[PDB]
């Protein structure tokens, strides 16, 4: 009974600099209720993050999706880091700017 | 006139301090007759191989101790080929000897009441609440009873002055019962019948009946006497019948 | 048809009634009898089973096993009561919760003698000697053994056999006593003395413990069913 | 034909006569070790009179004891309302939801009887700010649907074609409905008391509500009518007869909690008084 | 078109987390929200914009606050240690043009273990917690004839009631947007990637082809935005040569034609 | 015509009645009110051997 998540981060917009767009982490395919997702700028936690409703698909795995308001830039970088209860240590995930 | 003597299968058992032997209704154990049977497959009777003396693990009386219990069936399932039989059958049926054991010098003082309960239905410690298996027996280890009230989780309400029954604790004498009085015996025997409202039932799933061990006045020593006084339960199964074989069921 | 008339009570529904009904499973056939151990027949034959009586009912003890001892030690104290209580075998608090006491509150009218059977539970060096007094109604309780000898008494000798009956017969001017006792209706009292005293070796406990079981005679009989005040509800789904 | 019954009425033993002894037996001495009950009458102790004993223990035997009809359930539905589930009545059948007659079975561990059941169903006019209506008499359908039947969606189903479930229609005004009902048990008898599980893995549901099993009771009005609302109440009542119990117990101490379980709340033993001593003095002058 | 509604309790919460809470599904995006730390659902404002005068939300209040205290009830039935997590699925979906079909379905611990059947109105199972759980909720004795009128004249007739209330809010349709692009890989291998964005209809095809021969489809991840529309992402890993040759054909119902998508 | 006649509950220190079935059921019939039978041994006395109450219970 324990399912590891799946997690992709992508963006809504296309990612071309200097233009308002928002940042997704979205983590599916999970069977515990309680996980820790956090948001990362090169490392910085943001602060301000919003989340959307905790969901669930139709084999009873388990979905959320947070979502952040950015900018692109050629210098900075994005992550997404989890902790959940199958995960020795929390993942990391460096957000692509083409996926 | 107080020696004893029971013989069963390969196994025997003397006695030099018998009270006498409690027929639960005047009734001893049978076999089951052709007009009151409901399975139509022929029956198999080992009629010495599970029929004999087991005795389980002995408890300590203290100076504070509330009482014990045990049920039946469920307490003999890993006693040899009578464990065996249950577990590829699906149905079965017996009547059993119990014999509880406690011996004490002329110094000792103490008084036991020994009672089979047909059907002690138990409650919860949360009165919205379910209790376990686990919290039900414990196979050959006794439950304990409490002096106050348990508080918990899926446990018995186990306070002794109830029996956790909900009933008074004094008129359990309404059931076939003993007493062992360390100044007068030091045995106690009942023999019991197969009781149910059904010819014949699975033995995992019911509790036939329950063993319960109350001291009502507690033991008393002094000053150089044996302060270890064990209490030892040996049960025998009689007229032992087994319908239904498949395979090995699991738990 | 054939002409009738219509008598009073008709059209009623009376509890305690019995006349024949139409049948809702026309040729229904039922499951055989089965031989069950234990059958009753009569509700007297459960009052007429010993049971335990809490004589030891005090503030503290109430729900505690000590509720069902009583005490009684070595030493000169023959000028200590051992108990006392009244003979009211369904109004008394020592009474009322036993098996007798349970099945009479379920009833009006009782009659027919008691017996009263107490046992030791020293140790098999203890001995002593104890009177058991029935006071049939008309004075007060006995506040001495000297007092206490005049009425229907038994001297209890503790030896190899541990338990002494004491019977208190049925002494009344009426057939029946109320289950809810008055003062018209009353049946004495009953009361415990040393005899002798209790005398010990070297190297036992000096303290000992009585208890009492109670039960019915063969010549005893309930009436006038009615309702417990026992057991109770506030709303359904209890 | 007439045939002639007879009734054997059986009395309590009568008291003979003894005088003073001086023996070797010992009638007061016993050992309540063994488990038995001494069996000794005044006779035996002090001497006693003769007596020609005439009372009978009638009124102490089973079926005089249980043949009386209490009620054991009691609901209520209207005749016109915003839910649609207050329309009608429906309940499953069993004597635990009332104490009384619960407390007087469970005195046994098993009961073998048949049965009587008997209505009372009675009607109400709730308050409005508008009263005052000619409506004709109430009619009134109670339908018993046996464990595995289809159950009525509302009050205007087909399934109240009662093609094969019995059912009763009753007007107001007149005498109670009553029926007769056998002993309805695949077992050889009625179980108050089940230490069991339901599966075999010794777990799932615990205790009585793995055998009873014995369909449902549904209640509605037949009109369809009162432009002002209405509310009926139906009491159901028991009455076993031809009754058999087996295996005694003692009688319950602590007070109900629920229908299934047999859960409680510690009770006391009993009641307190001053001391081991205490009688009160009741001539005074 | 279907209603659906999703419930999930927890036996053993977190702090500052709810132990119940429900989302409302009318086909492919959410409308509801529910959770036992407040008590009343709430709408997104997307569907009908006009607030229902406590005829629509106090009408959802009473069977959410209903099922709540079922689910809640639910965990007193389990005699076992460890925590318990239950999840429901409640709803229904009209047919051709009525005869709704019902759905009620339920998992412990991420196992479906029983449902409710109509012609009986009753839960049921195989499991030993499966009867147990349904002997509990059956004792509440008017459960099964509210979630039997639940499912076969609530969420049909609010269903018949939502496919014309916002009927404008039925036929959102966004073409989206193309972004293929390509990044190293292993030395010889480069891994092209098209995206799609802010489409609202969730049924969407990619492709890739060399010159004017498929090539296949590679991975397709899906993911949804935080307004409704949805983001698509394929991707595979090629040699480092023929990269200005492959154009994924993308086909939507937002697009007129299977657009073709150039570096 | 199948009549059953029996005497009816009186004291001590005409007297009977007429009853006929009606039913094709006998669970239609009355109840069984004038059994009177008795054995509390059963209860009272479950034991192996006889106890004559007046010898020794022991020994």
């Amino acid at each position: 009974i324990q399912r590891t998540p799946k997690i992709q981060v992508y963006s809504r917009h296309p990612a071309e600099n200097g233009k308002s767009n928002f940042l997704n982490c979205y983590v599916s395919g999970f069977h515990p209720s309680d996980i820790e997702v956090d948001l990362l700028k090169n490392g910085e936690r943001i602060e301000k993050v919003e989340h959307s409703d905790l969901s669930f698909s139709k084999d009873w795995s388990f979905y959320l999706l947070y979502y952040t308001e950015f900018t692109p830039t050629e210098k900075d970088e994005y992550a997404c880091r989890v902790n959940h209860v199958t995960l020795s240590q929390p993942k990391i995930v460096k957000w692509d700017r083409d996926m | 006139d107080r020696v004893r003597s029971i013989t069963l299968g390969n196994s025997t058992i003397t006695t030099q301090e018998s009270a006498n032997v409690v027929v639960a209704y005047g009734r001893w154990p049978e076999y089951l007759k052709d007009n009151e049977a409901t399975a139509e497959d022929q029956p198999t009777q080992p009629d010495v191989a599970t029929c004999r003396f087991y005795t389980l693990e002995s408890v300590t009386w203290e100076r504070d101790s509330p009482g014990w219990w045990w049920k039946f069936p469920d307490a003999l399932k890993d006693m040899g080929l009578f464990g065996q039989n249950m577990y590829y059958h699906y149905l079965g049926r017996a009547g059993y000897t119990i014999h509880v054991q406690c011996n004490a010098s002329k110094f000792h003082q103490g008084c036991l009441m020994v009672v089979c309960v047909p059907e002690a239905e138990m409650g919860c410690s949360q009165v919205d609440g379910t209790v376990n298996e686990h919290s039900l027996s414990e196979g050959e280890t006794a439950k304990k009873f409490a002096s106050t009230s348990t508080n918990g989780t899926n446990t018995v309400q186990s306070i002794v002055t109830n029996a956790g029954m909900g009933v008074g604790v004094g008129n359990l004498t309404i059931f076939p019962h003993q007493w062992i009085n360390l100044r007068t015996n030091n045995c106690a025997t009942i023999v019991m019948p197969y009781i149910n409202n059904v010819p014949m039932d699975n033995m995992f799933r019911h509790h036939n009946f329950t063993l319960m061990i109350i001291p009502f006045v507690p033991l008393d020593y002094s000053s150089d006497s044996s302060t270890y006084v064990p209490i030892t339960v040996t049960v025998a199964p009689m007229c032992a019948e087994y319908n239904g074989l498949r395979l090995a069921t699991s738990l | 048809g054939l002409p009738v008339m219509n008598t009073p009570g008709s059209n009623q529904f009376l509890t305690s009634d019995d006349f024949q009904s139409p049948s809702a499973m026309p040729q229904f056939d039922v499951t055989p009898e089965l031989n069950i151990p234990g059958e009753v027949q009569n509700l007297m034959e459960i009052a007429e089973v010993d049971s335990v009586v809490p004589v030891n009912n005090v503030e503290g003890k109430l729900d505690t096993m000590e509720i069902y001892r009583i005490p009684v030690q070595s030493g000169n104290h023959q000028s200590s009561q051992v108990f006392g209580f009244q003979v009211q075998p369904g109004l008394d608090n020592v009474f009322k919760h036993t098996l007798l006491g349970e099945i009479l509150n379920y009833y009006a009218h009782w009659s027919g003698s008691i017996k009263l059977t107490f046992v030791f539970c020293g140790s098999a060096m203890a001995t002593g000697k104890f009177l058991l007094a029935y006071a049939p109604p008309g004075a007060n309780a006995p506040k001495s053994r000297k007092d206490a000898m005049l009425g229907t008494h038994i001297i209890w000798d503790v030896g190899l056999q541990s338990s002494c009956v004491l019977c208190i017969p049925w002494i009344s001017q009426t057939h029946y006593r109320l289950v809810q006792q008055d003062e018209y209706t009353s049946a004495g009292n009953v009361t415990c003395w040393y005899q002798t005293g209790i005398v010990v070796p070297a190297g036992t406990p000096t303290s000992c413990s009585i208890m009492c079981f109670v039960s019915a005679c063969n010549d005893f009989s309930v009436r006038l069913l009615k309702d417990t005040p026992f057991i109770e509800q506030s709303a359904l789904l209890q | 034909v007439v045939e002639a019954v007879e009734n054997a009425v059986a009395r309590v033993a009568d008291t003979i006569s003894s005088g003073p002894s001086n023996s070797q037996a010992v009638p007061a001495l016993t050992a309540v070790e063994t488990g038995h009950t001494s069996q000794v009458t005044p006779s035996d102790t002090i001497q006693t009179r003769h007596v020609r004993n005439y009372h009978s223990r009638s009124e102490s035997s089973i079926e005089n004891f249980l043949c009386r009809s209490a009620c054991v359930y009691m609901g209520e539905y209207h005749t016109t309302n915003t839910d649609t589930s207050k329309l009608f009545a429906s309940w499953t059948i069993n004597a635990r939801r009332m104490v009384q007659m619960r407390r007087k079975l469970e005195l046994f561990t098993y009961v073998r009887f048949d049965m009587e059941v008997t209505f009372v169903i009675t009607s109400k006019q709730d308050q409005g700010t508008q009263l005052g209506q000619d409506m004709p008499p109430l009619t009134h359908q109670i339908m018993y649907i046996p464990p595995g039947g289809p159950i009525p969606k509302s009050v205007t189903d087909y399934t109240w074609q009662t093609s094969t479930n019995p059912s009763i229609f009753w007007t107001e005004g007149n005498a109670p409905p009553r029926m007769s009902i056998p002993f309805i048990s695949i077992g050889n008898a009625y179980s108050n008391f089940y230490d069991g599980w339901s599966h075999f893995s010794q777990n799932g549901v615990y205790g009585y509500n793995t055998l009873n099993h014995m369909g449902q009771i549904y209640v509605r009005h037949v009109n369809g009518s009162s432009p002002l609302p209405m509310t009926s109440t139906v009491r159901m009542y028991f009455k076993p007869k031809h009754v058999k119990v087996w295996v005694p117990r003692p009688p319950r101490l602590c007070q109900y909690k629920n229908a299934s379980t047999v859960n409680f709340t510690p009770t006391n033993i009993t009641e307190k008084r001053q001391s081991i001593n205490y009688i009160p003095e009741t001539v005074k002058p | 078109l279907s209603l659906l509604y999703h419930l999930t309790a927890v036996s053993s919460p977190a702090p500052g987390t709810p132990a119940f809470w429900v989302s409302g599904w009318l086909g492919p995006q959410q409308y509801l929200s529910y959770n036992s730390l407040r008590g009343e659902a709430e709408p997104c404002g997307a569907w009908v914009w006009e607030n229902q005068v406590s005829w629509y939300w106090e009408k959802e209040t009473t069977d959410l606050r209903i099922k709540e205290k079922l689910f809640l009830e639910a965990f007193k039935a389990l005699g076992g240690k460890g925590p318990y997590t239950l999840q429901g699925l409640l709803g229904c979906e009209l047919g051709p043009d009525n005869t709704s079909v019902p759905t009620a379905k339920f998992a412990l611990n991420g196992e479906e273990f029983m449902n409710f059947d109509l012609k009986q109105g009753t839960w049921g199972g195989d499991w030993p917690e499966a009867l147990a759980i349904s002997q509990r909720w059956q004792q509440q004795d008017k459960a099964a004839n509210k979630e039997l009128t639940f499912l076969l004249f609530s969420c049909p007739h609010r269903l018949r009631e939502h496919l014309e209330r916002g009927r404008g809010n039925l036929e959102w349709k966004e073409p989206p947007s193309m972004r293929l692009k390509a990044r190293p890989s292993s030395p010889g291998f480069s891994v092209l990637t098209c995206s799609a964005f802010s489409f609202y209809p969730p049924e969407l095809q990619l492709r890739f082809l060399r010159n004017g021969l498929a090539a296949g489809t590679g991975q397709g991840d899906f993911g949804p935005n935080s307004d409704g529309s949805f983001h698509a992402s394929s991707s595979l890993t090629v040699k480092s040569g023929d990269e200005h040759h492959y154009c994924c054909i993308v086909q939507h119902a937002g697009l007129a034609q299977p657009l073709r998508v150039e570096l | 015509m199948g009549a059953q006649v029996s005497t009816q509950k009186t004291g001590a220190h005409i007297i009977h009645y007429t009853n006929i079935n009606y039913y094709k059921d006998a669970a239609s019939n009355s109840a069984n009110r004038q059994d009177f039978s008795q054995d509390p041994g059963k209860f009272t006395e479950p034991v192996k051997d006889i106890m004559v109450k007046s010898l020794p219970a022991l020994n």
